[PDB]
């Protein structure tokens, strides 16, 4: 008998063992070519740099970008340049335009030349990181390229009732480019959580499922006709396995709901993950 | 016109600059130049514009052309060899037969209340398990502990490789310790029969029978075992009893006598570094474990190689054979342990338990009654206890406060022995 | 490559030796790391070590090779990466170095991607 224990695989079969050893003659399907001479031989990135290629790096690049300019001067392409002014230079900087004799139109210059400068620092700030948005839609588009190995995890809790923990798990999960899968028992029966991705994605939601989130916190929930107080303290979570997998059958991340044990399993059963749930 | 045009044209930036938009823009684009080129293909920080300006820079000074132009045997010999594989088929034909016959006995009575009885049973004796004392032994952690076949005393093995035998039951303190001429121990393991003998495989290459004398200390060398280049990662007995196989690193197991001390088998075959070999109880098959994760069987008497088992995407650290002949069990760096049974063939094939966290190194079946119990050891400082017939977990044991190397159980299977990079042994109830 | 020196042991890979010799990097910037054999040498007697990094193919390979020894007794893991002249550009060096160790400092920074690296390591040793 029995069912959660799985005994069910413990139980003889005499028909599969007598029709096997009848089939064989006698002595499994090994020596059964028996009833040989010779013996065989079977076949078959990033530099660094240190900080004085730095400096040599950033100044014949810085020099060969002036010298040219340069020479556009000289070559009469680009505008002569004129001074630099500020509140402090701006006395003694007589350059032929009304410094003593327009005053306030002087200050005006100079404080209006000033911002425009600075206008500029703005400018560039933003014009850039501007540019990185439109760039970044480049990354979205591109798409993943296989691993060649995935890490996975694995865990087990009581219950997953609060709706706040529930849509976390939902969040992340996309947030991260996890795939996997959650499953549980009815509603306040217990279940399973799967992961998997890159390394660095698993370390993060490892994280948030056991040390920022708190599922012995007590929440009120919803239902139907009104709002409920729930005590939760006796649920706890707690991490089976991690790993690494041939590879993951899992498509995307979904969340659902099975009202036995078994469905749970058949659930699995389609990953080929019976397995990654304990009694 | 002209002169303004050269003076400008004449200039490095301006020489750069024209080359900077002459070539491909994209991150793989670029990318692939540079590999073939040879340059590294990425530096510290940089986004791409930096990168594309450091192929023009590259092209620029080694005066280089554009992206344009940039752009099975069988093996015969040794007879007296031939002669042993005749012998272990007289030998296995007759085992296999005997073991078949056993198992077919068993079938007929069922009366199911009994085992399903017995199954809890032995689930609660696995639970209880305890700690009975620790022990020491050296400053290196302990690589291989073995029990002998009358299960009253271990060896243990540092990685400084010495050995030292202790007494199952009390532990304390020992019999006498050896430092071997060798430094970083492989396996232990003991001959079938008399528990006179055992032998060890370490960083040297070179595999030591031990005469183990009586009540004494005087562990007495054999003989030498020669043929290995590489460190020795594992060895066995034969279940016959005849025979010693011994399976290292550089691709090569090799078949060895124990009496004549010579190679009857050199065999190939893996890619990278075979990291165990097992024998199953018949004496009929060996299957290799290695570093490619290729869990790849052999039969010894045609030296085919017969099926090969793909599961592990990490390297296959011990490879344990089941008493009944019929399973095999394999355990890796990928945390996993795969169940296969050759039977089926078409399919049944793998039963993956998910055991562990953090490797796996040794994994055990319970000797006597055919195998039911798996019990098993990683990193990750726990030990476990597995049926053979669902392979649901069943329980687990700490008591270590570090990771464990090796672990051997008793034939009875009242006791668990565990060694530890901790460098104690611990005896489990 | 070139024959891997059968001394050499545990080897880390490719994947690997990226997420380590950044993180020596890492610590360069950081100056918790120690670079060269002695400096290496002096950490482990103090007890201050992290894990070691080696050059596999360090020429002669036995100069270095004291190293393990010691780490085993003071159960420091390590592992060689394929080449000293990576290594030297890690620590922030021109020229060759062949062994480095990082060290100990529980409020820094980087703490976090040390811990994943030993973790890693030590899988190796088996």
């Amino acid at each position: 008998p029995n069912l959660e224990l799985h005994e069910d695989k413990f139980l003889l079969d005499l028909s599969k063992f007598k029709i096997y050893y009848d089939n064989n003659h006698g002595y499994e399907w090994w020596d059964t070519a028996y009833l040989v001479a010779h013996p065989l031989p079977e076949k078959i990135i990033k530099a660094y740099l240190t900080q004085h290629e730095r400096k040599r790096l950033r100044r014949n690049r810085r020099k060969m970008a002036r010298e040219a300019r340069e020479i556009k001067i000289k070559l009469g392409l680009l505008p002569k340049p004129e001074p630099k002014v500020k509140l402090s230079n701006m006395m003694s900087v007589f350059e032929n335009d009304q410094n003593i004799t327009d005053p306030t139109a002087w200050e005006k210059v100079v404080k209006d030349q000033v911002d425009l400068r600075k206008r500029k620092h703005l400018e560039e700030n933003e014009r850039r990181h501007e540019d990185a948005i439109k760039r970044r839609k480049e990354a979205v588009n591109m798409n993943v390229e296989k691993p060649t190995v995935y890490h996975c995890k694995v865990f087990q809790f009581k219950n997953l009732q609060n709706p706040k923990i529930r849509f976390k798990l939902k969040m992340n999960s996309k947030e991260l480019s996890l795939k996997g899968l959650c499953l549980r028992i009815r509603d306040d029966g217990p279940g399973i959580i799967i992961v998997v991705g890159n390394e660095k994605s698993c370390k993060f939601y490892e994280n948030l499922v056991m040390k920022r989130i708190k599922w012995n916190e007590d929440f009120e929930l919803h239902t139907n006709t009104g709002d409920i107080k729930m005590d939760m303290h006796n649920n706890s979570i707690s991490k089976t396995w991690e790993g690494y997998l041939q590879d993951c059958k899992f498509k995307g991340w979904f969340m659902k709901v099975c009202n036995d044990q078994d469905s749970l399993l058949r659930t699995l059963g389609q990953f080929d993950s019976e397995h990654f749930y304990s009694p | 016109n002209e002169s303004t045009a050269d003076i400008l044209k004449q200039l490095p930036h301006e020489r750069l600059q024209a080359v900077l938009e002459k070539i491909p823009e994209e991150d793989l684009e670029v990318r692939r130049l540079l590999s073939i080129l040879k340059k590294p293909e990425v530096v510290e920080n940089e986004d791409v514009q930096q990168r594309r300006i450091r192929l023009a820079e590259i092209l620029m000074v080694d005066e280089i052309d554009l992206e344009n132009i940039n752009n099975d045997f069988f093996t015969p010999a040794t007879s007296e060899l031939i002669f042993a594989r005749r012998f272990l088929i007289n030998y296995s034909l007759e085992r296999s037969r005997k073991r078949l016959q056993k198992e077919m006995e068993r079938h007929q009575k069922f009366n199911t209340r009994q085992e399903l009885l017995s199954r809890r049973t032995e689930l609660q004796r696995m639970a209880n398990l305890e700690l009975a004392g620790s022990q020491l032994v050296s400053t290196k952690p302990i690589s291989a502990v073995s029990l002998s076949t009358d299960d009253m005393v271990v060896a243990t093995g540092s990685w400084a490789g010495d050995l030292q035998v202790l007494n199952s039951q009390t532990l304390q303190p020992l019999t006498q310790k050896l430092d071997s001429h060798v430094g970083k121990i492989g396996a232990i393991d003991w001959h079938p029969d008399s528990n006179n003998q055992m032998i060890s495989c370490a960083e040297d290459g070179l595999i030591k029978n031990f005469q183990y004398s009586n009540e004494e200390g005087g562990l007495r060398l054999l003989g030498d075992l020669v043929g290995h280049e590489r460190r020795i990662s594992d060895v066995k007995y034969h279940p016959s009893g005849k025979f010693i196989g011994s399976a290292s690193h550089d691709m090569t197991w090799r078949l060895w006598d124990a009496s004549t001390h010579q190679e009857l088998l050199l065999q190939e075959g893996h890619d990278k570094g075979v990291f165990s070999l097992s024998f199953q109880c018949d004496g009929s098959l060996v299957c290799s474990g290695g570093m490619d994760s290729l869990s790849m069987l052999w039969d010894i008497r045609s030296g085919s190689k017969v099926m090969t088992l793909a599961g592990h995407s990490k390297p296959i650290y011990t490879v344990a054979w089941s008493p009944n002949g019929y399973q095999v069990a394999t355990g890796g760096g990928d945390g996993i342990i795969n169940v296969w049974d050759i039977r089926k063939r078409d399919e049944g094939q793998l039963n993956q338990i998910l055991a562990h966290r953090n490797i796996v190194t040794q994994v055990r079946f319970s000797k006597e009654d055919g195998g039911k119990k798996l019990v098993s050891c990683g990193y990750d400082n726990l030990i476990n206890v597995y049926s053979s017939d669902t392979w649901l977990k069943m329980g687990s044991l700490a008591g270590h406060t570090d990771k464990i190397i090796s672990l051997d159980i008793s034939n009875n299977s009242h006791f668990l022995v565990s060694g530890g990079w901790d460098r104690s042994i611990k005896l489990w109830n | 490559m070139s024959a891997p020196n059968p001394k050499a042991f545990p080897l880390a890979d490719a994947a690997l030796t990226q997420q380590i010799l950044d993180v020596v990097q890492q610590a360069a910037n950081l100056r918790q790391l120690k670079k060269g054999a002695n400096e290496a040498t002096k950490t482990l007697n103090r007890g201050i070590s992290e894990f070691i990094i080696m050059a596999a193919d360090c020429e002669p390979i036995e100069i270095l090779l004291h190293l393990p020894l010691l780490c085993e007794d003071k159960n420091v893991p390590y592992v060689f990466v394929p080449s000293r002249v990576a290594l030297g550009r890690a620590c922030g060096v021109s020229r060759p170095v062949i062994a480095a160790s990082i060290t100990t400092n529980d409020a820094s920074a980087i703490k976090t991607q040390i811990y994943a690296v030993k973790d890693k390591i030590e899988t190796l040793l088996i």
